[PDB]
RNA sequence: CCAACGGGGCCUUU
């Protein structure tokens, strides 16, 4: 994905899901990008202020989507007391 | 007398020693029965973080079942008399190297001898008065280990304040890095 | 699985984590010794002596209370049998059957139940044949097999 | 009635891989199992692991981090000469410049490359890629 | 579901789980201190005994062996030893 | 100089 030279010579670099490191692949229609609003110390939505998660089909298809998106919430500051890990 | 409790005296800090035992014996018609067949090999002292030391004390193995009785006392003694020090008690144990495919024979080495084994040993009797309920190993991503060993909750205020002296004693004796932990 | 079925049970003992004696035993291990013998001067087999010491007595695990297992422990005193106990009670129950099938010709099933006994006892005394507890050249025969138990 | 320790505890870190989970318990342990997780924490297709006692031959846990595509063992473990190297990494392996064959010289237990350098040989364990 | 914690599985699941099965085997019987009505002499018994338990100053008989745990008799006290 | 990869000797109950 370098040449001898040291130039790159991929065409792009995929995504990769943040549940379970998969690639993205660019027909994988079911997978989806969720934007969170940061918030203000006033209380309010910053515009064009994002925490942002990419999940996979794979995950979703499954079941497994909202209980995944639990856990990375909670270990960032999003949620408190939803999710535990016994 | 101090030349008769030791098995050999020949330095002077097992004397100041065996000068304790000598007059703790004398202190109570109790221990003037029962600290009189005992004896001790060697001590080394062990520097640990605060400043202390270790008071590492061998005794020789067949033996080892009678200090049990009277291990308690012994250790509330000491630390007075040799102020600023943790007192322990070890058994000496051999080990035997493994054979080599070119050696020429020998007699079977018994299990016992192995060298697994008696780092099992020194750990036991480290914590004395209670007993060990569990051990995990941790493989860290690093390449290098941890033991985990946990202690029954049993009137472990005996030694509750002591386990930092322990994991620097063990690493002493073996080089492995141990860490204690108490399960409510 | 069941040698001999199709039975796939798994209940078991499961015995303790620790490998010393329980705080509240506090008999002396000369005491236990002395137990173990004198119930075998009165006929009883390793596993029967275990049996009675677990629940008339606090003994957990002979083992741990002792240094030794009850089956040295009477051959250390003369008191070892001519040929193993597991062995003995196959070749008695091997002997019960073949003596109803004398009046009972027509149980098929029966039949078919003692060859799976006999068996199990050859598998079991060539085992003790490599370990040499057993002398070569012994071996199970139908005729004097109840002479061997009784 | 198992015949290999080895082959199950591949087959279940496989197994947990696929389905996406982060954490896997494998049964019995041995010390060939540990040498052979060592090899591929070392190259980071694994998280830490750790092993618990019990008397009994022991259990492991192993953290898994979704890097890892395949292992697995081979059996019979073939006898390899050190000119027989190149064909197997051909047959298993899924390009000329990543992954590792496994083998057991009396050297130790080492990948396939570091026995290169060393110059030496002995017999195939497994894969990983 | 697919991120648990195997290592500190919490009391209460383990509790319920078969005896094999925990994380490291053990059993769950236990041993009784007993006292029969008419003697001051102390016995102990195991709580799945197999044998009837006489006392052993006199042919009192303690318990009766079931399918499971032992059946103690009337008139008995006992302590969880 | 310095980094990696290979190798020998000695001590640690050996």
């Amino acid at each position: 994905m370098e040449n001898d030279k040291g130039q790159l010579v991929e065409l792009y670099v995929p995504r990769k899901c943040s549940a379970t490191n998969r690639i993205i692949k660019a027909d994988d229609h079911a997978s989806v990008q969720i934007n969170v609003a940061k918030v203000d110390e006033e209380g309010r939505a910053i515009p064009g202020e994002y925490v942002t998660y990419a999940l996979s089909g794979y995950v979703r298809s499954r079941g497994e989507s909202d209980d995944s998106l639990n856990r990375l919430a909670q270990n960032d500051g999003l949620l408190k007391n939803v999710w535990s890990y016994s | 007398p101090q030349a008769k409790i030791l098995s050999q005296a020949p330095t002077e800090l097992e004397l100041q020693v065996a000068q304790a035992f000598v007059e703790l014996e004398n202190s109570s018609p109790e221990l003037k029965a029962e600290l009189r067949p005992l004896q001790f090999k060697s001590i080394r002292e062990i520097d640990v973080a605060g400043g202390k030391k270790a008071l590492a004390i061998f005794v020789p193995v067949p033996s080892l079942a009678g200090f049990h009785k009277v291990q308690t006392k012994l250790t509330r003694e000491l630390e007075k008399k040799f102020q600023d020090r943790h007192v322990i008690f070890l058994a000496e144990r051999r080990i035997l190297p493994k054979p080599s495919r070119t050696s020429r024979q020998v007699q079977k080495r018994p299990r016992s001898r192995t060298l697994t084994a008696v780092h099992d040993k020194i750990l036991e009797d480290l914590v004395f008065p209670t007993e060990i309920v569990g051990k995990r190993v941790r493989y860290l991503v690093g390449g290098n280990k941890i033991q985990k060993v946990l202690l029954d909750s049993k009137d472990v205020q005996q030694i509750d304040y002591k386990l930092e002296s322990f994991q620097a004693v063990y690493n002493k004796l073996t080089g492995k890095q141990i860490v204690f932990e108490i399960p409510s | 699985g069941r040698m001999h079925s199709a039975g796939k049970g798994i209940s078991s003992s499961a015995i303790p984590y620790s490998r010393n004696a329980p705080a509240w035993f506090k008999l002396s291990s000369e005491s236990v010794i002395e137990q173990i013998v004198k119930y075998a001067r009165k006929g009883l087999t390793p596993s029967q002596i275990g049996v009675l010491l677990r629940d008339a007595h606090g003994v957990t695990q002979a083992r741990v209370i002792t240094g030794n297992k009850i089956m040295r422990i009477l051959k250390s005193n003369g008191l070892a049998p001519e040929i193993p106990e597991d062995l003995y009670y196959l070749i008695k129950k091997a002997v019960s059957v073949r003596k109803h099938l004398e009046r009972n010709r027509k149980d098929k099933d029966a039949k078919f139940r003692l060859i799976l006994i006999e068996s199990r006892i050859h598998r079991l005394a060539r085992y003790y044949r490599t370990v040499a507890v057993l002398p070569p050249n012994w071996k199970y025969e139908s005729a004097t097999a109840s002479a061997l138990v009784n | 009635t198992r015949s290999s320790v080895l082959a199950d505890a591949l087959n279940a870190i496989n197994n947990a891989e696929k389905t996406g989970k982060r954490q896997v318990l494998i049964r019995p342990s041995s010390k060939v199992i540990i040498k052979f997780l060592q090899v591929m924490q070392k190259h980071g297709y694994i998280g830490e692991f750790e092993y618990i006692d019990d008397h009994r031959s022991g259990k492991i846990v192993v953290q898994l981090n979704g890097r890892l595509n395949k292992c697995g063992v081979i059996s019979p473990r073939f006898n390899v000469k050190i000119g027989d190297i190149e064909k197997w990494t051909a047959n298993l392996l899924p390009a000329r410049q990543f992954g590792y064959v496994i083998l057991t010289t009396s050297a130790g237990i080492m990948d396939h490359e570091e026995a290169r350098r060393k110059h030496v040989s002995g017999k195939i364990l497994g894969f990983v890629y | 579901v697919l991120v648990q914690d195997l290592l500190h599985p919490t009391a209460a699941s383990e509790a319920r789980k078969h005896k094999l099965k925990t994380l490291v085997q053990g059993p769950r019987s236990y041993f009784l201190d007993v006292k029969c009505p008419g003697c001051l002499n102390i016995t102990t018994v195991f709580s799945h005994a197999q044998t009837a338990v006489t006392c052993e100053s006199c042919s009192t008989i303690l318990c009766t062996p079931t399918g499971g745990k032992a059946k103690l008799s009337e008139g008995t006290s006992f302590r969880r030893k």
